[PDB]
RNA sequence: GGUCCGGACACCAUGACUGACAGAUUGAAAGCUCUUUCUCGAUUUGGUGGUUGGUGGUGCAUGGCCGUUCUUAGUUGGUG
């Protein structure tokens, strides 16, 4: 399912809909379809804070423990001609305003995260 | 990391905005106005409110 | 109606060749052709200092370009003009038709 | 140069669509005659960056930059803007 | 700010509002018939434009 | 008639303010300006300009 | 549009001059020779006379397509209104511009100046020219500049027949020491068929009909 | 006097970094700077290489062009 998420947010970023500072404003507009979060965020006030707005605005979330993987999950790192993740940055939170690739997997993950919540 | 400073988490679970939100026709919710000594300044716009 | 053929050029030989071709076409078709009307030639003169600096004797280049114009008056409602105009062409001469 | 991502997007889209691009050496013009939205300075700097990275061939004549897309450029541009591999610029067609 | 100060001064007339179409120079500019060529530009481009030295 | 410019109006306002915020006994604070084409109007008499 | 005939002629001349400059800067390695502009009201055809039409066109006519699109965009034409044809110059040896570019290529390559200009002289003379004059000026040997002139055949300098019989070209070469100027002058042969040279004989050449 | 980087590209990094209300400031409605904290968010910012620009020097390093020697009749091979 990580592959499906990656395929979706790749096209999201290409369309320039992929988004902390930007994510808050995105889910304030409610154009967010979902938010991906990390459990490695040491900030106790931020960790709960983000899901407060997510739940309030009815934008369920997906949690992936560590942040370097979500940092890789954007295409923002440079590759050694093989997709080699290099020099990734923490992506504690993110938002997807517009849908992306992997249409079938996108439908699958929408149903998944709408049913399990 | 001042993003968390414009949000108050009530003990029950919901949140309340700690900064006067902007009301410009284009930029609305999300974007906040500065807490200047006597005024409040839109960052995304001018919209100075005293 | 009166069709006005105006031919303009910077060289006399091609312009006269095109004029003669058009007159020949009109005569062959048996049309009411009005002879080539020769407009006064327009002389555009540019006099410039030869040197790219301010030194030396004051010598001047007198460049000039000449423009020659010809008019042809036709009384031709039929489809013949397109034929006559299309057949005769020549580089350096620009032609245009007006429905006077 | 500091250029908005959307501005770079329009520049790159036009470049890929046409295969060529012309820009007067006028850093002050606020409207590139063929590309809308972006300014002549932004177009000039974007395509100068492309030439520096060897994705575009550059020529100059009479205060007019002329730029032609290369094969490295088409590969990079298709990858960047995420088009299907079947689409190609009008020049190649 | 920068937006209204970079080129605030008008350039609608005078030598600074024009330039040769090849070297972008403000000096000795021919404007007859819209040539917009410096006196050095024209001496080189005259044959191509169509200007001959008859006499 | 062609219209004084915004910098000129700002200079007029600055000089008037300086004159107002000064007692008759003392002289108003110097107002420095590059505007050598400004007209000297009755709003201007009494001040001191660099 | 509505424009005076004087301005129309001037605009045509300016367009031709700019096109010639741009093409000589672009297709120099292509053996560019010249350009003819036929700006009919409907379409504007542009003939690019070069020595290597293959290279000018490029792979499946891609370079020519790029050039026509670029010219259209630069000069504000309508898509498909301006169009380029390539053309192969009959006698490359009688074209001064092509010979000047070849000499430029040899000099940038590193051939000795004497050898290169003598080879060009021999080729031009064998191509049928009445006379040839090649001048190379600049920092050829040492710090102080000098000009080397090579002349073969007969060449005219003064009078109107110069315009008809003499073909000249000038170019520059940027070497480590500086700029070197190349001048090539070729006296075309009297060609009654009007292909290799002027159709009319020299004004002072009286030819006798044998009885 | 003041402002902008319009310092490409490459490499090495450390919400990177833009912008503007109002007071002060300035010749200045210049967010230039200092008070103030808002806002776009990988384009930037710092350093190292490398570029880029210059009506900066050198016309006694040069190209091209022009002037002059020189508006006079003067000049050059090939074979002897």
């Amino acid at each position: 399912k990580e592959g499906a998420l990656r395929a979706v947010l790749r096209a999201a970023h290409h369309a320039d809909g992929l988004a902390l500072h930007e994510t808050c404003k995105a889910l304030d507009k409610r154009e967010a379809h979902f938010c991906v979060l990390a459990e490695n965020c040491d900030e106790p006030q931020y960790v709960k804070l983000v899901e407060t707005l997510c739940a309030e605005h009815q934008i369920p979330l997906i949690k992936v423990a560590d942040k370097k993987i979500i940092g890789e999950y954007c295409g923002l790192c440079k590759y050694d001609k093989e997709g080699k993740a290099r020099k990734v940055v923490g992506c504690s939170s993110a938002v997807v305003t517009n849908w992306g690739n992997e249409e079938q997997g996108r439908a699958i993950l929408t149903d998944y995260f709408a049913s399990k919540n | 990391l001042a993003v968390l400073k414009y949000y108050k988490i009530d003990e029950n679970g919901k949140i309340t905005r700690l900064r006067k939100e902007c009301q410009q026709p284009s930029c609305g919710g999300g974007v906040f106005m500065a807490q200047h000594a006597n005024r409040h300044y839109c960052g995304r716009c001018h919209d100075t409110l005293v | 109606h009166r069709i006005r053929l105006t031919l303009t050029s910077q060289n006399v030989k091609p312009l006269e060749k095109v004029c003669a071709q058009l007159i020949d076409g009109a005569k062959n078709e048996h049309l009411i052709v009005k002879g080539p009307i020769r407009m006064p030639t327009k002389v555009l003169r540019i006099t410039t200092r030869k040197t790219p600096c301010g030194e030396g004797s004051k010598t001047w280049d007198r460049f000039q370009m000449r423009i020659h114009k010809r008019l042809i008056n036709l009384h031709a409602p039929a489809e013949v003009l397109r034929q006559i105009t299309s057949i005769s062409i020549e580089p350096g001469v620009d032609i245009e038709v007006t429905r006077a | 140069m500091f250029i908005p991502k959307s501005h770079t997007k329009l520049i790159y889209e036009y470049l890929f669509n046409e295969g060529v691009t012309v820009a007067k050496k006028d850093f002050n013009a606020k409207t590139h005659p063929n590309i809308e939205g972006v300014s002549n300075l932004e177009v000039i700097k974007t395509l100068k960056s492309l030439a520096s990275r060897e994705l575009v061939k550059e020529q100059f004549a009479w205060r007019h930059y002329y730029w032609y897309l290369t094969d490295a450029g088409i590969l990079y541009l298709r990858e960047y803007l995420a088009l299907p591999a079947e689409i190609v610029p009008a020049t190649i067609k | 700010g920068f937006q209204n100060l970079w080129f605030s001064h008008p350039r609608k007339f005078g030598p600074g509002s024009r330039s040769c179409r090849v070297c972008a120079g403000h000096h000795g500019l021919i404007r007859k018939y819209g040539l917009d060529l410096c006196r050095r530009c024209f001496r080189e481009q005259a044959r191509d434009i169509g200007f001959k030295k008859l006499d | 008639d062609r219209g004084l410019k915004r910098k000129h109006l700002a200079l007029i306002a600055k000089v008037q303010k300086a004159k107002k915020a000064a007692g008759v006994l003392e002289k108003p604070a110097t107002v420095k300006t590059h505007l050598r084409d400004m007209i000297i109007l009755p709003e201007l008499v009494g001040g001191v300009i660099g | 549009q509505n424009v005076t005939k004087k301005k129309k002629a001037v605009i045509g001349g300016i367009f031709k001059a700019e096109l010639n400059n741009f093409l000589m800067k672009e297709l120099a390695e292509d053996g560019y020779s010249g350009v003819e502009v036929r700006s009919t009201p409907a379409r504007a055809e542009v003939i690019i006379m070069a020595t290597r039409t293959q290279n000018v066109l490029g792979e499946r006519g891609r370079r020519i397509k790029e050039l026509t699109s670029v010219v259209q965009k630069r000069f504000g034409f309508e898509e498909g209104s301006v169009e380029l044809y390539a053309e192969k110059v009959s006698n490359r040896g009688l074209c001064a511009v092509a010979q000047c570019e070849s000499l430029r290529y040899k000099l940038v390559g590193g051939l000795a100046v004497r050898r290169a200009c003598y080879g060009v002289l021999r080729f031009i003379m064998e191509s049928g020219a009445q006379g040839v004059e090649v001048i190379v000026s600049g920092k050829l040997r040492g710090q102080r500049a000098k000009a080397m002139k090579f002349v073969d055949g007969l060449m005219i300098h003064s009078g109107h027949p110069v315009n008809d019989y003499i073909q000249q070209a000038v170019r520059h070469v940027q070497l480590r020491q500086g700029v070197i100027g190349i001048k090539v002058k070729i006296m075309l042969p009297y060609d009654p068929r009007g292909q290799n040279g002027p159709r009319n004989a020299l004004p002072d050449h009286v030819q006798i009909v044998e009885p």
